[PDB]
RNA sequence: UGGAGAGUUUGAUCCUGGCUCAGGGUGAACGCUGGCGGCGUGCCUAAGACAUGCAAGUCGUGCGGGCCGCGGGAUUUUACUCCGUGGUCAGCGGCGGACGGGUGAGUAACGCGUGGGUGACCUACCCGGAAGAGGGGGACAACCCGGGGAAACUCGGGCUAAUCCCCCAUGUGGACCCGCCCCUUGGGGUGUGUCCAAAGGGCUUUGCCCGCUUCCGGAUGGGCCCGCGUCCCAUCAGCUAGUUGGUGGGGUAAUGGCCCACCAAGGCGACGACGGGUAGCCGGUCUGAGAGGAUGGCCGGCCACAGGGGCACUGAGACACGGGCCCCACUCCUACGGGAGGCAGCAGUUAGGAAUCUUCCGCAAUGGGCGCAAGCCUGACGGAGCGACGCCGCUUGGAGGAAGAAGCCCUUCGGGGUGUAAACUCCUGAACCCGGGACGAAACCCCCGACGAGGGGACUGACGGUACCGGGGUAAUAGCGCCGGCCAACUCCGUGCCAGCAGCCGCGGUAAUACGGAGGGCGCGAGCGUUACCCGGAUUCACUGGGCGUAAAGGGCGUGUAGGCGGCCUGGGGCGUCCCAUGUGAAAGA
């Protein structure tokens, strides 16, 4: 069955496209503890419809670009800017890590 | 393979009578009557207090030296016995005891295991009628172990099979003396054997 | 040191040539048709399309252009032509279009 | 064109074939689509030929050609024998 | 059904802790030694270079010729010409050359593994089903006649067949545009319009066989995409312009910045981007009590490569190991203009190296390509050969045989040891000789039947005069390591911190069970040792299963970012977690 993934929209800065952060969590093969881990997907939003902070389902799809390979199936809930907030700060930590 | 050298000479060293000659090892020596001590220049100086290791060694030496099977072959049989279901110490005994060359001897067709082994190599033995020249051949229960009718003549087959006329035989064996043949009824139960040998120690020698 | 199936080469060359040839017609004729529609030509622009259509189908009879590379070409062409004609006036006479 | 054919198992001077459906192009002893029988030419056992005839009939139904010698064995187990 | 530890820091002790040994393994190599067989296995190094032979063809039942024959005819005049047939050689045309076989160079990646997606696709030959093949026309090799080149070869001119190419027809049908319906990514259905088929051959000749064409399905094989998984270095921290997305093209069988134009300004990264190193991945293999560690040779699956680098053509399929073009490096021929070539196919040579095989036999079997078949091709393969490289089986005798030869060794001079060992008696009879002698092979095919089912018949064995069976028959090979402790096995000489041993601890300075020899002893045995490498023990990277006051180890102290962790009660949800069913988990291996 075409994979269905649910995540948070963290970018509408592209035409007909959204970046979706999908968290995943599981037992660590050796050390046991349940650990989180995530991935951004670029998903197809043809009616520039879903916006920054929406939770969406993402569905395994016939390719649209190099790297566009999922389409936005539906919307789960609006608003969730905390999640976007989380991602953004984590992103800015990065400056405070080089030389 | 197989040993070939001085023998009622470990009837010695291993401390105890192995009948390896059999015929003589019954009568004023397995060499072991005249000198019940280890061989060589030192063999009757005061016994060294032997190590936990030494002990385990000699004991397996003893057991193996009884059936004159070689270390390689002995070891394979043991590993076979370990991985097999049931009490490994015993099973091993069952298995050594299933070697044709030993059974040929247990049935009395020969007076020793080394002599028995030759009768097997030289075509003098059958199993269920069909001929078999492998000492290592595994005898299973129900198998009939004949002298080869062609061999039934020789001064040896005569003498030994005659000698058996009076003789009693293994609870796990049967032997029709007249028709020069035996049956292998079941594999021997530890109790059926009277071996001068503590097998639990042998198992122990194959730990470390 | 003399493998007699370099005969395969000899034929390949002949075939290469026969193909090259068929395809050249197809291109130069399609060009011609869509050029004519770009100028709003009922009769003449379809008249030619109709030939090109045919010439393609024929090409797909054997090895040249087999398949539905055929089909692709036909589609692309009778889209192009059709649109270009309504992009000017004039609709009618003849042709391989379902009106 | 897929095939019912022989596939060599066993050992040296000890052939045992497996009767297998497989693509024509595939190596002799390679990956097959189904085992559907076996065959020991030296008949060393009572059990020297065996064929899943319902299965043989299916593959034939979908158009696999047996080797000449495969069909020999097939017939012998009565794949073709009718009414 | 599974888990052993020991030596070594001190005068002694307990503890930390490293080093070391005992076990298992190997595509090994090296030393001493070496009898037989079966089954495995054998360039780990230079993906260095390669002499020679062989490794892919086949079809005359698609077609027309050339050359060498033979035989019939027309004329009764011998020239000229028609027909039939046998060699043989290519050519046109098909199907195969994309499989099979080789290697691991590159590749850290959708390459591989595993589970999914394709409404985004392809599939020659095979099977099933529906419907067809009616007219015309053409050319290019062969062959013939010329020219250029040393050679490779090559340029022109003329003739000609076909299942070669084209045109018109028929349109079961299918393709495309537009519409409408169902369905939902480009999936079905339908209506105008347009467009698209074909090839003949054989005959046991009016009726069958091999083919051809369109289309719908099947089967097998493949492309593309996605989730998850997949080594070392952070003393590599920022990276990115087809870059990230878009709209429209192009290209493909098909999606896609795959490619292009135009617009937008984006994408990626401490959950490690980028960079560097190393590396084919897996099924498995070895080891371990297990968790784990290590590994990917043989066999099977996938990938990638074919002197190095580009690239396309042809085709169902290749961007093609034994096809093509160009650049480069090499070797060869050259009449100096130019040409030929590519063992990581089987053998084999040479180089490198500690080291790795026969220029064997056969298409008899299995499997593959073409063929209606007979058949042909097949260094795939089935065998044999070399190497104790590995595993397994077997031999070098068996029973007698002294209070116990000789020699050698010890000796408190009584004796003690090698030792039932030898001698010697009988017995058996590896080797070797004679006789017979396989299975592996019943199909294709032919006959009967009906070219079906079924029945009958014949041909065929490289291994091989081998295996195996019967008869005869000789007492017929033993080596290597070790004996201070760990670790099984002790004595005499020699030697004097020398010569030497040595895995660790340590032996040797004139009485050495530790060096060298000898007697004797322990261990294993056609082997035994050594070196290298992997796991073990090592709970010594500690998830299972470790630690940090003085043994190595708390950051000089705070603040608080990410992150990790989170009191008590109730309700929803059901992501984690748990349960049932089910699919998957190929074969090999276990
Ligand atoms: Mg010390
Ligand atoms: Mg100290
Ligand atoms: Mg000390
Ligand atoms: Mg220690
Ligand atoms: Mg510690
Ligand atoms: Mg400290």
């Amino acid at each position: 069955p075409k994979k269905v993934l649910t995540g948070v929209v963290v970018s509408d800065k592209m035409q007909k496209t959204v970046t979706v952060l999908v968290e995943r969590q599981f037992p660590h093969p050796l050390y046991g503890k349940v650990i989180k881990r995530s991935k951004k997907y670029l998903a197809h939003d043809p009616e520039e419809k879903y916006k920054l902070g929406d939770v969406v389902e993402i569905i395994e799809s016939r390719p649209i670009s190099k790297r566009k390979r999922f389409r936005v199936l539906r919307l789960v809930e609006s608003g969730r800017m905390d999640l976007v907030e989380k991602y953004l700060i984590r992103r800015q930590n990065y400056e405070s890590l080089s030389k | 393979g197989r040993y070939i050298g001085p023998v009622c000479r470990l009837c010695r060293r291993e401390g105890v009578k192995l009948y390896l000659k059999g015929e003589r090892c019954y009568s004023p020596k397995c060499a072991m009557e005249r000198r019940p001590y280890p061989p060589g220049q030192h063999g009757q100086k005061r016994a060294r207090r032997p190590s936990d290791y030494a002990v385990r060694l000699r004991e397996k030496q003893k057991l193996r030296r009884i059936y004159g099977i070689s270390e390689r072959q002995f070891r394979n049989l043991f590993e076979e016995a370990s991985k097999k279901k049931g009490v490994t110490g015993s099973v091993f005994l069952g298995l050594l005891e299933s070697r044709l060359d030993n059974v040929v001897y247990r049935l009395g067709f020969a007076v020793s295991r080394r002599q028995a082994r030759q009768l097997v190599r030289h075509g003098h033995i059958t199993v269920n009628g069909r001929r078999v020249d492998l000492p290592s051949y595994r005898v299973r229960p129900g198998d009939e172990i004949a002298v080869a009718e062609k061999s039934r003549n020789l001064e040896l087959i005569r003498q030994n099979l005659e000698a058996m006329k009076g003789r009693k035989v293994g609870p796990w064996l049967s032997l029709d003396v007249e028709g020069m043949k035996g049956k292998f009824l079941r594999l021997p139960d530890r109790e059926d054997l009277a071996l001068p040998v503590n097998e639990q120690l042998v198992i122990e020698f194959y730990s470390r | 040191r003399n493998l007699s199936a370099l005969k395969r080469h000899r034929q390949s060359l002949k075939r290469r040539l026969r193909n090259k040839a068929k395809k050249s017609a197809i291109k130069t004729l399609s060009k011609k048709a869509i050029q004519l529609a770009q100028e709003g030509k009922a009769e003449e622009a379809l008249k030619i399309m109709r030939k090109a259509e045919s010439l393609i189908d024929k090409a797909a009879k054997g090895s040249t252009l087999h398949k539905n590379a055929a089909a692709r070409r036909k589609s692309r062409l009778m889209r192009k032509v059709r649109q270009l004609l309504e992009a000017a006036g004039a609709p009618l006479i003849g042709g391989g279009l379902s009106a | 064109m897929v095939k019912i054919r022989l596939a060599r198992f066993g050992s040296k001077h000890n052939p045992h074939y497996r009767i297998v459906v497989t693509d024509a192009r595939r190596k002799r002893d390679g990956k097959y689509i189904e085992k559907i029988g076996y065959y020991d030419p030296r008949k060393t056992t009572p059990d020297w030929l065996k064929v899943d005839v319902e299965r043989a009939r299916y593959w034939l139904s979908v158009g696999a050609q047996p080797t000449d010698t495969a069909r020999r064995l097939l017939r012998q187990a009565g794949v073709f024998r009718q009414e």
